């Protein structure tokens, strides 16, 4: 009943005041005052204003608590353990949870990996997305929970995000699909993401490839794939197997994104190895 | 007590360790560098200074002394700053050392209060 | 007046000579403290030998000269 | 909805943070970079300006204040771990006082140890995660003879008015005593592993894997300690060059003012055998 309604007012993060879509369970105490100082660094909230002032004299943290994964002159990726930063974590998870319906903070931060992109100013690293990664997942998904603050959206950086959650997959030799209750803001992203990788492998390949093929070279699930035919009306059936075809619209949406000249993650910039849990 | 608890945990704890100790120490070299080219810059004008005296003593003024004396404070005073971060740099990995260290000293402490560890 | 400065600058020029002596000292402490303890786990390979390994002796620039 | 710009940000976030040409490596906590958990808020500096520092001739700065007060939180915690079962029965200054002066706050003894040991014992052992404006503060010992009674005054009221819990606001986690209440402020429940013990013998064999282990950590150290000696004496060395600089200048005005002759041997540097 309480989580089904929007819990703060207003919160300022850094230099951008953003408005909360729903509940998240941040100290109760905080739904009495009129703005929520959260920490551009930190992400630590604060209701007492000179209380914010002493804390950011006193903070040298300019970047996520961890190793910068990835960096180019656009984004950096910072990997980061749930339990080796157990504050940070769930100061993000709280942040999060506001703009996340079904977001859960039941239990800790612990059995979760934390990939966080930022972009560098003088200040140093600020936080403009995430996507979040089970250590050890049941069903293989390789992103859990996939957010993009809301004074950053618009930007492409959502479609940033779920590039890196597939070059961690292909770095991993495993196919990987998004954790499955998709919201409607976020199912949107991966059907063009999807729409837009296989467009353009096909089209660039220049030949007839199979499935299997498909899913080796994008770490896509087989599942995803076919379906992302099906939308774009070149699959079709055969002796009992499933064929991608190219036909005269493919060739006129390739065409089309290219011109957009989006910002991509490069793999060779990304100097990460799978974590290993005992 | 548990001796093989405590050595995946420590382990754990120490894993990023040496990456940051890489990390520092290439970046105190990185100064260092920095530090040796500002070095040569203010001792090539005091060598010019010294040359003076060498020749006709303190007492005749250097034809540039008073820009040369300004330039030199200015560079050995960059140099400072310089070195003030490779010792704030060093002090990092001395810390970070020190309290795993202490952390790992304190386990064995307990596990020698026990049977369990000779 | 006088006398006074010049005195007290024989004093740290010898502050200056001895903190040049115990530098060169330390130089050569941590090259042979590397060779003797870096010669399983380790703060060089990752707790889990080279003279580019040496990244204690790499970090002053003097000893870069030296080497090359 | 993120539109909006905030005003006093400039002021909030100064500084500059120096992009390295190698990716970050960092693990270090939140806990670590921030410094003393403690932060005053409006109702506190209004009691420092006005009750504190109105007529005292000994200024008690904002960064002192909450050295005492981070102390204050840290013993009770210790020694009344169930101080809101009777909040009004909350320890006097002077019962606190042994335990406030024993205390190791953001490891004091080690940094104090350190900072021996580099043969610094000057200024404070200063890493990353320290930010300069702490240099001014006064010993933690110094501030409870001058200012622990009346502040801790303060403090236990406040102390008080939040029913022996924390003055500033916290998170709802699950009390094991209490039923769940279906609620949805209560967040970031723990399950602990429960794993099996190992075998005596692998007991044994980690056991000396210890060891060793404890033997690299050493020998890091001392490297670690040796290149902060080294830096630190390097920093020693260009004091004096600056010191040098213009002890050197000042004799020059002052032997050309009296127009004496010689003596230049301690103005000019002078070559000697250097490895
Ligand atoms: C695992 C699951 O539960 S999914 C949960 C996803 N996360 C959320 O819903 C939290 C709130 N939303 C967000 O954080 C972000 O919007 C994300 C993560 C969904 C995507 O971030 P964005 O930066 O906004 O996406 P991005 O700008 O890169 O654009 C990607 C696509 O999404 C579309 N899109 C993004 N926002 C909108 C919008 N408000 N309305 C319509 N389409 C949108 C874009 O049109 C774009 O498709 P296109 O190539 O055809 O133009």
């Amino acid at each position: 009943e309480v989580a089904r309604v929007r819990n703060l007012n207003r919160i300022i993060m850094g230099k951008y005041e953003i408005e909360p879509w729903y509940f998240s369970p941040y100290p109760i105490e905080l739904t009495d005052e009129d703005f929520i100082y959260i920490d551009d660094f930190t992400l630590q909230y604060f209701g007492s204003k000179k209380q914010y002032e002493r804390y950011r004299k006193k903070c040298t943290l300019r970047h996520p608590p961890g190793n910068e994964i990835y960096r180019d002159d656009y984004v950096s990726f910072f990997e980061i353990d749930g339990r080796k930063q157990r504050t940070w974590c769930r100061n993000l998870c709280l942040l999060s949870k506001l703009f996340l319906d079904h977001k859960t903070l039941y239990y800790d931060v612990d059995p979760f990996l934390f990939y966080c992109m930022t972009r560098r100013d003088e200040l140093g690293h600020h936080l403009v997305g995430y996507f979040s990664k089970e250590k050890e997942s049941a069903d293989g998904y390789n992103v859990a929970c996939i957010l993009t603050l809301p004074q950053y959206q618009r930007m492409g950086y959502g479609k940033l995000l779920i590039e890196f959650s597939y070059e961690l997959s292909k770095k991993e030799n495993k196919v990987g699909s998004p954790q499955k209750p998709l919201s409607d803001l976020g199912l949107l992203s991966y059907r063009a993401y999807w729409s837009d990788t296989l467009i353009t492998l096909l089209v660039e390949h220049q030949k007839e490839i199979t499935i299997d093929e498909i899913s080796s070279m994008t770490s896509m699930t087989t599942t995803d794939i076919l379906h992302t035919a099906k939308t774009l009306n070149i699959l079709r059936y055969y002796k009992g197997q499933h064929i991608i075809f190219l036909n005269e619209d493919i060739l006129d949406r390739y065409n089309r994104l290219k011109a957009k000249k989006r910002r991509t993650i490069d793999p060779n910039r990304l100097i990460w190895k799978p974590p290993v849990f005992t | 007590m548990d001796p093989s608890l405590v050595l995946e945990q420590t382990i754990q704890d120490v894993s990023n360790l040496p990456s940051e100790f890489r990390y520092l120490l290439e970046e105190i070299g990185s100064n260092d560098l920095k530090l040796i080219e500002e070095k040569k810059k203010y001792e090539q004008k005091e060598s010019q200074i010294h040359k003076f005296i060498r020749q006709q003593g303190s007492i005749p003024k250097h034809p540039q002394e008073d820009g040369l004396d300004k330039e030199i404070k200015e560079s050995l005073l960059k140099c400072q700053s310089l070195q003030r971060e490779k010792c704030v740099l060093a002090n990092t990995a001395l810390f970070l050392i020190a309290r795993h260290l202490n952390k790992l000293e304190k386990n064995i402490a307990l596990l020698e209060e026990d049977g369990v560890l000779a | 007046s006088y006398e006074a400065l010049k005195a007290e600058l024989k004093k740290s020029l010898q502050d200056r000579r001895e903190q040049e002596d115990t530098f060169d000292n330390l130089q050569q402490e941590i090259y042979d403290k590397e060779t003797e303890y870096f010669s399983s786990g380790n703060i060089i390979k990752g707790f889990d030998f080279n003279n580019n390994d040496r990244i204690f002796s790499l970090s002053s620039a003097t000893y870069v000269k030296q080497q090359h | 909805d993120a539109s909006m710009t905030w005003n006093e940000y400039d002021k909030f976030y100064t500084g500059s943070f120096q992009e390295t040409t190698s990716y970050i490596k960092f693990s270090a906590t939140v806990e670590d970079c921030c410094g003393t958990n403690y932060n005053m808020d409006e109702r506190d500096e209004t009691f420092l300006n006005e009750q504190v520092n109105k007529g005292s001739s000994d200024i008690l700065t904002e960064d002192e204040f909450e050295i005492l007060c981070s102390s204050f939180e840290h013993a009770i915690h210790e020694r009344q771990p169930f101080l809101s079962m009777d909040p009004e029965s909350i320890l006097s200054f002077e019962e606190l006082k042994p335990t406030l002066i024993k205390s190791d706050m953001a490891d004091f003894n080690l940094r104090n140890q350190l900072n021996h040991e580099i043969n610094s014992h000057k200024t404070h052992f200063i890493t990353q995660f320290d930010p300069v404006s702490q240099m001014n503060t006064r010993p933690l010992i110094q501030l409870i003879e001058k200012f622990g009674s009346k502040i801790y005054d303060y403090w236990r009221e406040r102390k008080i008015e939040v029913n022996g819990y924390e003055i500033f606001p916290q998170l709802k986690f699950e009390r094991p005593g209490e039923k769940e209440e279906i609620d949805p402020y209560v967040c970031f429940r723990r399950r602990e592993v429960r794993h099996p013990r190992k075998t005596r013998r692998i007991d044994i064999l980690n056991s000396q894997r210890l060891r060793a282990l404890h033997q690299e950590l050493k020998n890091a150290k001392d490297l670690a300690l040796l290149v902060a000696k080294r830096e630190n004496v390097s920093l020693n060395w260009i004091n004096d060059e600056l010191k040098i600089f213009d002890q050197r200048v000042k004799i020059k005005n002052l032997k050309r003012s009296l127009n004496i002759s010689g003596e230049d041997d301690d103005l000019i540097n002078h070559k000697r055998k250097r490895p």
